[PDB]
RNA sequence: UUGACCUCAAAUCAGGUAGGACUACGCGCUGAACAAUAAGCGCAGGAAAAGAAAAUAACCAUGAUUCCCUCAGUAACGGUGAAGCGGGAAAAGCUCAAAUUUGAAAUCUGGCAACAUUUCUUUUGUUGUCCGAGUUGUAAUUUCAA
RNA sequence: AUUGGAUAUGCCAUAUAAAGCGCUUUCGAAGAGUCGAGUUGUUUGCAGCUCUAAAUGGGUGGUCAUCUAA
RNA sequence: AGAGCAUAGCUGUUGGGACCCGAAAGAUGGUGAACCAUCUAGUAGCUGGUUC
RNA sequence: CAGAAGAAUCAUCGAAUCUUUGAACGCACUGCGCCUUUGGGACCAAAGGCAUGCCUGUUUGAGUGUCAUU
């Protein structure tokens, strides 16, 4: 085993930027909640925001 | 405020300024006291063996071993030529002397 | 013999943490001292403008700052730069006469005995 | 003054004044140990613009060494071994023959307080300078390892950097 | 595995500990009270800089520096100061111009040995051919030059 | 002669300092296989070395060194194999020799005396005096940027 | 408790002194068995040997530019 | 009336200790012709093996 | 197990102690000494030191020195 292995992975930005809102869009989803094993059958409303 | 701008271009506008004289460059001017020095030790020290065999040379008249001699000696015509100007300058000071 | 980049973040985190320190010993005094301005030395990049090592004697002397009392208020010297162009002059001097605006100059007590 | 007129009279070392001198000087040097002493410089402004100034701590070697590494290089290395204490500061060339180079080589007490505490020759007590000529940070020393300025003047080609992201 | 590392290690002495690990804590201000007072413990020295009215480098930076919200013919001439941004340089300048104010009195008396010298100078070359009187040497012992006579001239006035 | 000055020695004459160890990094000398390579030898530090151009360049010119990225597997060589440029990290500059202080060796170690001082009764200084060092040159001064 | 760089303030200052910029009808020293040459080893420099210099000179680059070694 | 550039994978190829195991070495430096330690992952077209 | 009840097979730690050896240091390598001081109850014992090179200085003497010197 050497230490010279590929430890860290290149992805280009406009990768990480379109994975990241397409995380966020998701997230506004209620069925892509609970189907990850979220306990939200009684929240409000989705997206659930607060005030200040 | 304060700020280092880089890029593109600054302008295209030039105004040659006729820069001065470094004091660096200034070296190898001939001092007057040097060289007065120098000629005072050349003087004393007397002269170098092949040197000394050089001026018999001039003396004799057989210019062109005597740089035959010096260049072989020294390694190049211009430091040659420089001992036998040099040479030259003592001989003739010698003779109006003596 | 091969060499491996895992110290990257923490050699970073060294530097920053390195500049802090400065910061704290010489609180009003920015941690950077000021470059001139130099284009490079190249038919390639001739046009560009970029920063120099330090200001020439005829920056300084144009601009109104001595040489001696430059490298104490932070502004830095090359003796080997020298100035062919006027350009060259005018944008280091004007360099030179904008950071003095801005340069507030904490007064040093000095000694002061009875007689003279 | 005087060290204007010693420049140019060492110039000149074939001359008869320094060949008669040559033929004198290494003659008794020989008669001498291999490393002795010296109370005053044999060549007093070069040694003077080596960086030699008379006064305590200040020490002159006069070493030869056999003809046929450099010479003057090792003049250094046998000097400073027998002088165990003293810092080496320079090293000039005084004299020569066919079998022979003789060499002066300047030292400096470390412990001598005319020299702690002297500003400028300070900085040869602290311990980074120990035994400069077994290391090569003399003149001949840089020299001889072809250190300095220029165009005319290894492990950074075998390695191979391989950044963390590749 | 070493040896020396391997012996204390079996042993019964205490092993020579630091905790001296302080992660993520910048270096405390000393230096100017002033920017200590003002200075945030948590922020970067390039926040710190800017929100007290200060450049932390006048040359370029050489990145990007962050943005946390949406944000919306002359050699003779002189740049008459920069007005203060904040507060906190106006409290750097006030101190500037006290400073200053307490170390105004730059003029030198003089001591009995110049005064009397002056005097005897004075009463004998008139108060005007200042070069003449350094000409004279009798009485100009030191061999002063008309320069420091005149600044001598002036100091003993007050 | 005296006695100076020079050398020559010795002393359990006072004050010192060197050696061996470590060796990852570092600076040298040296070295065969299979390559400034292992080894061998020598010398160091918390870094070592290098360092304020007898450096580039042919430009609107740059500007101590060191490391990183690129220049580039390029030029060149004949596969070996760089350097300016550029972009970053960091930045700080300096001291001598060569000048007659010559209207005044102004310089300095050591002994002794008190005064102090402390990571410290364990450190490091000053003042005074005496003796030496030094005029074959110790201070100030000046280092080419002048 | 032990120290560090600053501030505040008391006392002492040998200043007859010491600096920067300025102007010059006066000046301006510059590192030799070194550079350099032939030649021989080592790996271009370095090393030995043979000789061995100069003063707008000397090194290096392109009659010019830059630099100022020992 | 330009189609590349970058990342990830797959298979291929060239190096690198290079699928694993196995040929007298040689050299350096030591110990009392012998022996030891390292350079060394020295050398292979070959041998034997290479896993649901 | 013992063991005491400022305990502790404790911690901290700035004071002393730190066997013979080893760069290893009197010569030797077990012995043999030397010198000085301390003393014993002239001699002996103990203690202290007694290794080389080099540097600054002090004293002593000598050189075939150079003089100096009526």
């Amino acid at each position: 085993t050497k230490t010279w292995r590929k430890w860290h992975v290149k992805v280009n930005q406009n990768e990480k930027r379109y994975a990241i809102a397409s995380a966020v869009a998701a997230s506004g989803v209620p069925s892509l909640l609970l189907a990850r094993g979220h306990r939200i059958e009684e929240i409000p409303e989705v997206p659930l925001v607060v005030d200040d | 405020a304060p700020g280092l701008v880089v890029g593109l271009n600054k302008g295209k506008t030039l105004t040659k300024r006729q820069l001065p004289e470094r004091p660096s460059r200034r070296k190898g001017h001939l001092s007057k006291r040097t060289a007065f020095v120098r000629s005072i030790v050349r003087e004393v020290a007397g002269f170098a063996p092949y040197e000394r065999r050089v001026m018999e040379l001039i003396r004799n008249s057989q210019d062109k071993r005597a740089r035959k001699l010096a260049k072989k000696r020294l390694g190049t015509l211009k430091r040659a030529k420089g001992k036998i100007e040099e040479l030259t300058s003592v001989i003739q000071s010698s003779r109006l002397a003596h | 013999y091969v060499k491996t980049w895992f110290n990257q973040p923490g050699r970073k985190l060294r530097r920053r943490q390195a500049r802090q320190t400065k910061a704290a010993k010489i609180a009003p005094r920015p941690v950077e001292a000021i470059r001139p301005a130099v284009k490079p030395p190249t038919i390639r990049y001739n046009m560009k403008v970029r920063a120099g090592r330090g200001f020439t004697l005829e920056e300084l002397k144009a601009a109104g700052v001595s040489r001696r009392v430059a490298s104490t208020i932070g502004i830095p010297v090359d003796h080997r730069r020298r100035n062919r162009s006027e350009e060259s002059l005018q944008r280091n001097v004007e360099r030179i006469k904008v950071y003095l605006a801005h340069l507030i100059v904490f007064p040093r007590k000095a000694g002061q005995p009875k007689k003279g | 003054g005087a060290y204007k007129y010693l420049e140019e009279l060492a110039k000149k070392k074939q001359s008869d004044v320094n060949l008669f001198l040559s033929r004198v000087r290494a003659w008794e040097y020989r008669q001498m140990n291999v490393i002795h002493r010296a109370s005053r410089p044999s060549r007093p402004d070069k040694a003077r613009r080596l960086g030699y100034k008379a006064k305590q701590g200040y020490v002159i070697y006069r070493i030869r060494v056999r003809r046929g590494r450099s010479a003057r290089c090792t003049a250094e290395e046998r000097v400073g071994r027998y002088c165990s204490n003293l810092r080496v500061l320079n090293s000039y060339w005084v004299n020569q023959d066919a079998t022979y180079k003789f060499f002066e080589v300047i030292l400096v007490d470390p412990s001598h307080k005319a020299i702690r505490r002297d500003p400028r020759i300070n900085w040869i007590v602290n311990p980074v300078h120990k035994h400069r000529e077994s290391r090569g940070l003399t003149s001949i020393g840089k020299k001889s390892r072809g250190i300095g300025k220029g165009h005319r003047f290894w492990l950074r080609h075998n390695t191979l950097s391989l950044r963390r992201y590749r | 595995a070493n040896p020396r590392q391997r012996n204390k290690q079996r042993s019964g002495k205490p092993r020579l500990t630091r905790r001296n690990a302080n992660k993520k804590a910048k270096a405390k201000i000393y230096g100017n009270f002033v920017i200590q007072q003002n200075w945030d413990k948590h922020a970067t020295l390039r926040q710190n800089y800017a929100r007290l009215g200060l450049l932390a480098t006048p040359n370029y930076v050489t990145g990007g520096v962050e943005k946390l919200y949406p944000d919306p013919d002359v050699l003779d001439k002189e740049i008459s100061i920069a007005p203060a941004k904040t507060e906190v340089v106006r409290q750097l300048e006030e101190e500037a111009v006290k400073k200053a104010a307490r170390q105004s009195n730059k003029m030198l008396p003089l001591s009995a040995f110049e005064h009397a010298y002056i005097q005897r100078l004075i009463n004998k070359y008139g108060t005007e051919d200042f070069e003449s009187m350094a000409k004279d040497v009798k009485l100009n012992s030191k061999l002063f030059n008309g320069s420091k006579l005149k600044n001598l001239y002036i100091r003993m006035k007050a």
